[PDB]
């Protein structure tokens, strides 16, 4: 009756490469209990922004299922991760509903991403022809036209290359700092319980 | 120079001497504190690393602690040769950049 | 065995640019940062750039958009050069070496100083 185990929260938060903004990873939560205080030793003095459950009182509440995001993205930028934002990284690589009951945690992390010769291998989409709905992931990196000549895989003038690149250093302002990103969604009394912490009867 | 130092300090032989460098949390709330020294004529060298440990011949007699947003050099039983000035160094994160900000130094004098 | 050895230089003009050399030996060159400082006389501690001992490099923001410096993985010698010199920039300058991660640095060796005058 008790589902006991251990979540693999350490392998989500501390794993040793995260990945790109526009291939965010998703990764799945169940049959196992949640222990929401390591999560407060990580970013300590940065702030968790939950969108509809308490963070002093997640601890007893039980989740139908819960999913994970992670990427890696500039510093100033995170603001655009809240629900309801627009912007460039909001609305061509990672966009979340305007019904969103979850959680984003968020914290300066240039100490193991940033390299002093320069992370080129970070990347982000910039042109697409229309928006995209909430939670959508694309790959393809076929080449954006904007003009009236067609583009037989050229590039140059009125013909660009849909991915560039984050140029992360140490000696940069926050904001040019690589911010490792990690987003909880779950949703509430509509499933049979899955995932919780401590409960005894 | 975010960091705070007092520019003078003095003190008699046999008297424990306490050094402070104040700063915030971004340079000193977050990351290590650093001290070290620099003698007349010379170069810089170090003292004082990680807020417990220290290099290969250097003498015990220095102690650092930390506390809070601040950290202290104590020099106990001081002699004459202390004639130098001792520099705090730790990384910072702004606003507008990032970079081993140091202190004003403070020059010690021993009577 | 482990020093950082650069080379004298003598007065200056403002508006020109200056060149200093660091050259590290008895241990893996391929393997250690090389911080940058300057120190005003009279004055304190301001340390300029970190750089790979083949590679790039990053700057500080003061210090930025008038400093070059390369890596040349022949002689194990690094060469800084500071353009558009004003009558402020007299100092000395130093060359340190750094734990081989950085980040969280102990400038244990140190270059033995270069004194930069700028005056007409």
């Amino acid at each position: 009756p008790n589902i006991t185990n251990l979540c693999p929260f350490d392998e989500v938060f501390n794993a040793t490469r995260f990945a790109s903004v526009y291939a965010w990873n998703r990764k799945r939560i169940s049959n196992c209990v949640a222990d929401y205080s390591v999560l407060y030793n990580l970013a300590p003095f940065f702030t968790f922004k939950c969108y509809g459950v308490s963070p002093t009182k997640l601890n007893d509440l039980c989740f139908t299922n819960v999913y994970a995001d992670s990427f890696v993205i500039r510093g100033d930028e995170v603001r655009q991760i809240a629900p309801g934002q627009t912007g460039k990284i909001a609305d061509y690589n990672y966009k979340l509903p305007d019904d969103f009951t979850g959680c984003v945690i968020a914290w300066n992390s240039n100490n193991l991403d940033s390299k002093v010769g320069g992370n080129y291998n970070y990347l982000y989409r910039l042109f697409r022809k229309s928006n995209l709905k909430p939670f959508e992931r694309d790959i393809s990196t076929e080449i954006y036209q904007a003009g009236n000549k067609p583009c037989n895989g050229v590039a140059g003038f009125n013909c660009y290359f849909p991915l560039r690149s984050y140029s992360f250093r140490p000696t940069y302002g926050v904001g040019h700092q690589p911010y490792r990103v990690v987003v909880l969604s779950f949703e509430l009394l509509h499933a049979p319980a899955t995932v919780c912490g401590p409960k005894k009867s | 120079s975010v960091l705070t130092q007092p520019p003078s300090a003095s003190g008699t032989p046999g008297q424990r001497v306490t050094i402070p460098c104040s700063g915030s949390s971004s340079n000193i709330g977050n990351n290590y504190v650093y001290w070290y020294q620099q003698l007349p004529g010379t170069a810089p060298k170090l003292l004082v690393y990680g807020n417990n440990q220290r290099p290969s011949g250097v003498p015990d007699r220095f102690s650092v602690s930390k506390s809070g947003t601040s950290a202290s050099l104590a020099i106990s039983g001081l002699r004459s040769e202390d004639e130098a000035d001792y520099y705090c160094a730790a990384w910072d994160d702004g606003l507008s950049g990032s970079g081993w900000v140091f202190g004003g130094g403070t020059k010690l004098t021993v009577l | 065995q482990v020093q950082l050895v650069q080379s004298g230089a003598e007065v200056k003009k403002p508006g020109a640019s200056l060149k200093v050399s660091c050259r590290a030996s008895g241990y893996t060159f391929t393997s250690h940062f090389i911080h940058w400082v300057r120190q005003a006389p009279g004055q304190g501690l301001e340390w300029m750039g970190i750089i790979n001992p083949s590679g790039g490099a990053s700057y500080a923001q003061n210090f930025r958009d008038r400093v070059t410096m390369t890596t040349d993985p022949s002689t194990s010698t690094v060469y800084m050069e500071l353009g558009s010199l004003r009558s402020e920039d007299t100092a000395v300058y130093y060359c340190a070496r750094a734990e081989g991660s950085s980040w969280l640095g102990w400038f244990d060796p140190w270059g033995q100083g270069t004194l930069v005058t700028v005056s007409s």
